[PDB]
């Protein structure tokens, strides 16, 4: 179709609550090659997010009862991998639409900093299934985009920018889970909490509802990790 | 606020 | 688990 | 290995993926034996999911295609849509009703479990009627009347009037007079009659029994309150 009814059946599509229609109006938009809006990138990354949201919950329980168990280990293990294939091909799709079309087009820091920190989230994804030789590779890759925007995101945004926020919330998760350093997990986690709290005073109306929902979300972590 | 019907989902 | 978000 | 497909239809059960659930107990009904209460059980999860997924999303689409005065290109999008949904919908029933004809109906050997597919082939041509175009919409009504009709018959004369399955029955046959036929003094009556008589049994409700029928008595209540106001 045309640009502007693509990301009008999106929208119904989210509605509707069937996140595969979403996606693929998403995608269709992306592939035009002009540079994504505010409201068309958030767009994007919900869909996706539903898409790959629902194969790593049905990861995490079917790998868990092969684990505790034969013909139904076997059975487990089959059904494990079906899924995993499911998984693999959604990431490669989104890794493939950031290095063709979002990054290059990106021409603000703000955008950039979004794009980087989606590319993070789904080579982290990668890590979780991935098994000996593949994942040092993939760990790496996750790791470089990640440190990236976090640089760029403390030379030019606000402690309180619910953009720097969600990426010190990811990264310190990256720490925690898949390198195993609780301590630099901890350490990343408390001083994106304090100089936020630091600087409350300049936060306005549109972000401050985002902002101190992710702040929340950081505390509630370190409790976690502490107890 | 709906009505009831069996089986839910 | 441990909160993430976008 | 029907013992395998049906160890494949938990496993999909428990990751949330009820299409992989649906498939698999389409294949074992598909072998031609009589289902045991545990697989007709997994048979009637499987598609009640399914198909509740997409009535969910007909209904918020409909919604947003008459609520719209005008925008011609925007209420064409969402008639295309709308129509979309019932294709796939409309799919589902016929599949599930195709299985209760050829296999499960002719074969069901006890009351219980004939009055459990009977219920079972009112509720899907009752699920083609919320979307039935208006020439064709008739002969679909009469199809699920008929179904319920002769289910609720069989369940009189052979069950206790606190049997889970025949109180089921009692609570989606008046729904379909309230909803499906307008009639909301019959569907009033039909309910009425069935939790008064579960009442009478102050006498004898087995324990293994007892929580089941507990519930759907206080869903027919509720209907009752709601109906009333």
């Amino acid at each position: 179709m045309d640009k502007n009814e693509l990301v009008q059946k999106a929208k119904l599509a989210e509605q509707a609550e069937r996140y595969d229609d979403m996606a693929a109006c998403m995608k269709s938009v992306t592939e035009q090659g002009a540079e994504l809006s505010n409201e068309e990138r958030n767009l994007l990354s919900v869909a996706y997010k539903n898409v790959v949201g629902a194969r790593r919950s049905s990861w995490r329980v079917v790998s868990s009862i092969e684990q505790k168990t034969e013909k139904k280990q076997q059975m487990a293990r089959e059904y494990r991998e079906k899924i995993e294939t499911e998984l693999r091909d959604i990431c490669n799709d989104v890794l493939s639409l950031l290095e063709k079309f979002l990054i290059p087009n990106a021409s603000q820091a703000e955008s950039k900093v979004f794009y980087l920190k989606m590319k993070g989230d789904y080579y982290r994804y990668l890590a979780e299934v991935a098994a000996g030789d593949d994942k040092k590779g993939i760990v790496d890759q996750s790791q470089q985009a990640y440190q990236e925007a976090f640089e760029i995101s403390k030379k030019e945004m606000q402690p309180t920018h619910p953009i720097r926020l969600g990426l010190a919330l990811n990264f310190s998760v990256f720490y925690y889970e898949i390198l195993n350093s609780p301590e630099k997990a901890c350490s990343l986690a408390k001083t994106a909490f304090d100089e936020a709290i630091a600087e409350l005073d300049t936060l306005s109306e549109e972000s401050y509802k985002d902002s101190t929902l992710i702040m929340q979300l950081l505390r509630d972590n370190l409790t976690l990790w502490t107890s | 606020p709906r009505r009831n019907t069996l089986p839910a989902m | 688990r441990s909160a993430s978000f976008s």
